[PDB]
């Protein structure tokens, strides 16, 4: 299963796909560029891309759409104002042709801090009750601890 | 062997899911063909095949890696949104074996720029200090090329290129001390420490020295602080490795111009350092020259001409014979030109084609260049007309008729007449064009004009249309400088010939009707003596150096 | 740096079988074929270490279908070039797994650009080993 991973920069992108990878948080720079790794869960080898969300990078993401089964978009729940311009990038891409079908799953993160938004606040902010064109789903995550990432991975699997 | 738009596209597939490791290098090999072959990328798909191969850099595959730093570099320049491929490029960089090491420094630091400088340094400094021909070598090179996008981080890694300096490896060594050079430099003073660090020592690394040599060529007595001499202790005044080329750079540079002067197990004042390695093999061809030699280049000429002139004689192989008329040319001089003479009329008989035409130049360019005496040089420059006929050319009818109006002019013309007796058309425009001009300029009184004029008359006839324009217009001068010449002048231009044909007929009208018309006010100014069009230098010794040992 | 001014593996007519240009001077097709019949043209028909053509040395050897380049300076010697000249026959004879002739080289086309690249980088001599180069390069 092929996994395109995107959002913002600093919403965790990296820490996830490092501690489904290592077990292990590890000290992130940000990417610029991409990170690409294999997963396995449950007889499942996920290809995850993690592509950088700074700018320049945000910019280079169309790619990487391509061939994509599944989407994960993470999100800073803690991060209020940069909520609108997560819901300005997820609503384009789910315009993109090469996306059409790809499950999306997004990830509302660093959940462990004590004034995050909730996964449902969260829902309503982004949009995600409009999408009737495919499968979606939110899910609660703690990237540090490993919170809902694989409750994520399994949602992803039953596409 | 391929179609570049088949493989440039097919190259699209990286960029979604398939890595598949075989198929894409092979895919690559086929760019890479497209390029060798010969064939151009067309952009739009180069672009493509580029941001597709970047996903190829997961997997780790030695053929791979080397398929994958050869078309980045290639195709760098015809792609965009190359800056992706950096990470990949480090990623491999750090990766222990030479395959890795080498080749991707040398591909990462060719896409890096000044931004991207600061990433590559590690992976750099750590690849620099290598003893390890490979890494180290390309390491170094690579520095090279990033002094130009940011020279700052390249002069961080002076440490490391002086580290690897100090190795008697041939590459580690020959790219350390020639980065190094370029890298460092402020002020002269800090290259100068470079190089007396190594400077005594008695390397095994002939291409280190070489590089060295011309660093070092001009004297240098501030390295490392200072010194009492321009000492070089390293084959350059040094002779410690015998080994003909380093051997002759050397000793070229130090006899007249010491790096150090002589020593008794090292030469460099005296004429010898060249002529203990003159008799030789194919090799020969540094160690028998010369160059500059104290305090001529003649009494140093004597030693290695056995075989420089047994060579040049003999052999009718071209690349042999060549380089013994290079050798014979560098043995060469003022007092040498007797022989130089004797022996480049000899070659020709060897290679006779356009080197027939060099060498009936080169006698008289030599003599022009080294006297013989400037009369001989005309003399010779009819051999030239002689022989060639028309390997003589435009740029010839100038400057021989310049030159000639140093002293010759009166015995040019006239030679040239005799010389006119050859071939009637075929003998070109330009020897016409060369008896036509000195006649008209002349004016002789030498002999009778009107051998020339018959001779000319003739030529005019068969051949183009500017020395038929020529002769109309020279022989209005020759009117205006000579009352005499008149007659010959109605009879001529009257003619269907000399005027009446087309641009002959232009020039004639205005030329004639000046001359027949009107005051001479104007044909007299005209003349000054009749004089060429342009006066340039002396074109042909220079050319005819270059052109003999082709 | 700079010793290499450009190595040529070429046919029996100084057509490009191969060519890679360590220098900037011939990039054009046109062109790099032009200078592929250049050298082979001087240098063909008298084997020897030597050659001088456009003011430069020309180092070259031959085998059954072809004649081997190395263009480097004639401020040099042949020996030098000669050098660069045998890691280049010897280095694709070793890489390829079979001797330098129109055949090995077409036979593999791969283990040939590798091969060269290691030898030549950008008119340096990046590697004159041939055993060297074998190793570095992967088929």
């Amino acid at each position: 299963m092929r996994i395109l991973m995107v959002g913002l920069d600093g919403a965790g992108k990296t820490t996830v796909l490092y501690k489904l990878k290592l077990g292990e948080v590890i000290t992130t720079i940000p990417t610029i560029g991409f990170n690409v790794e294999t997963v396995q869960y449950k007889n499942i080898s996920f290809t995850v891309w993690d592509v950088g969300g700074q700018d320049r990078i945000r910019s280079l993401w169309r790619h990487y759409y391509r061939n994509t089964e599944g989407v994960i978009f993470v999100v800073d729940s803690n991060d209020r104002s940069r909520i609108g311009e997560a819901r300005e990038v997820m609503q384009r891409m789910l315009n993109e042709d090469e996306l059409r079908n790809a499950a999306w799953l997004v990830f509302a993160n660093k959940q462990d801090l004590p004034e995050a938004m909730s996964a449902a606040e969260i829902t309503e902010k982004l949009g995600l009750h409009s999408i009737r064109n495919r499968p979606w789903f939110i899910q609660a995550t703690c990237a540090t601890s490993g919170e809902g990432l694989y409750e994520g991975l399994e949602w992803l699997s039953n596409s | 062997h391929l179609e570049k738009s088949a493989v440039l596209q097919e190259a699209r597939v990286f960029n979604e899911t398939p890595i598949n490791p075989r198929k894409c290098a092979h895919i690559l090999t086929k760019i890479l063909y497209l390029i060798n072959q010969g064939e151009h990328l067309g952009t739009t798909e180069a672009t493509e095949a580029f941001f597709a191969m970047t996903k190829l850099f997961q997997s780790n595959d030695p053929t791979l890696r080397r398929m994958c730093y050869l078309t980045i570099k290639e195709m760098s320049c015809i792609a965009e949104d190359v800056i992706i491929v950096t990470s990949s490029l480090t990623k491999d960089m750090t990766g222990k074996e030479d395959n890795y090491r080498g080749p991707a420094v040398r591909a990462l630091c060719q896409i890096t720029d000044s931004t991207m400088l600061q990433a590559v340094e590690r992976y750099m400094k750590q690849a620099i200090v290598d003893k390890v021909p490979s890494v180290s070598s390309s390491a170094l090179v690579s520095s090279l090329h990033l002094l130009k996008c940011s020279f700052d981080v390249v002069k961080r890694w002076v440490n490391e290129a002086q580290e690897a300096a100090s190795s008697d490896n041939i590459m580690v060594q020959y790219h350390a001390l020639g980065l190094l050079y370029h890298v460092r430099k402020n002020d002269r003073l800090a290259v100068s420490k470079m190089i007396s660090k190594f400077t005594r020592h008695g390397l095994k690394s002939p291409f280190a020295y070489c590089m060295m040599i011309r660093v070092a060529s001009k004297q240098l007595e501030e390295e490392d602080g200072s010194r009492d001499s321009p000492l070089f202790d390293f084959i350059e005044s040094c002779l410690r490795n015998k080994h003909e080329m380093v051997v002759y750079e050397a000793a070229s540079a130090i006899v007249n111009l010491p790096g150090c002067s002589a020593k008794e197990l090292a030469p460099a004042v005296s004429v010898l350092q060249l002529f203990c390695s003159s008799p030789k093999a194919a090799l020969r061809y540094a160690a028998v020259r010369t160059l500059n030699k104290v305090a001529m280049k003649h009494p140093s000429a004597v030693t290695a001409c056995n075989l420089d002139l047994e060579n040049l004689v003999t052999d009718s192989n071209r690349s042999i014979a060549t380089l013994a008329i290079t050798t014979l040319l560098k043995t060469g001089s003022e007092s040498s030109i007797d022989r130089l003479m004797k022996q480049i009329s000899s070659f020709m008989s060897e290679i006779s084609d356009e080197f027939k035409v060099v060498v009936v130049q080169a006698i008289s360019a030599l003599c022009q260049k080294y006297p013989r005496k400037h009369a001989v040089l005309m003399n010779f420059l009819f051999t030239m007309l002689r022989e060639e006929g028309g390997f003589e050319y435009k740029r010839a009818i100038v400057d021989c008729i310049i030159s000639i109006i140093e002293e010759n002019s009166e015995s040019k013309e006239t030679g040239l007449s005799h010389l006119c007796e050859f071939i009637e058309d075929c003998e070109f425009t330009v020897l016409a064009t060369r008896i036509l001009h000195l006649l008209g300029q002349e004016g002789p009184k030498t002999n009778n004009p009107s051998k020339y004029i018959r001779f000319i008359y003739n030529r005019v006839v068969l051949e183009h249309e500017e020395v038929r324009a020529g002769a109309v217009s020279a022989l209005a001068k020759f009117g205006a400088q000579n009352e005499e010449m008149l007659p010959s002048i109605l009879v001529l231009l009257k003619r269907c010939v000399m005027d009446d044909d087309n641009e002959v007929r232009d020039r004639a009208t205005f030329y004639l009707n000046v001359l027949e018309q009107k005051q001479k006010a104007l044909n007299a100014g005209y003349i000054l003596n009749g004089l060429t069009v342009s006066i340039p230098g002396l074109e042909k010794a220079l050319q005819q150096y270059t052109l003999e040992p082709s | 740096l700079y010793t290499v001014k450009a190595i040529l593996i070429l046919d029996n007519d100084g057509d490009r079988l191969f060519a890679k240009y360590y220098d900037d001077t011939y990039p054009s097709v046109k062109e790099q074929k032009a200078f592929e019949k250049n050298i082979f043209n001087k240098t063909h028909r008298t084997d020897s270490e030597i050659a001088l053509l456009e003011g430069l040395t020309v180092v070259y050897k031959s085998s059954i279908d072809l004649y081997f380049y190395v263009i480097g300076s004639s401020y040099e010697n042949e020996l030098m070039l000669m050098a660069v000249l045998n890691c280049l026959f010897d280095s694709l004879s070793q890489m390829l797994r079979k001797n330098v002739e129109k055949r090995a080289l077409l036979e593999n086309m791969e283990g040939l650009f590798l091969a060269v690249d290691e030898i030549v980088d950008g008119g340096v001599i990046l590697e004159s080993d041939p055993q060297q180069v074998v190793h570095r390069v992967a088929l």
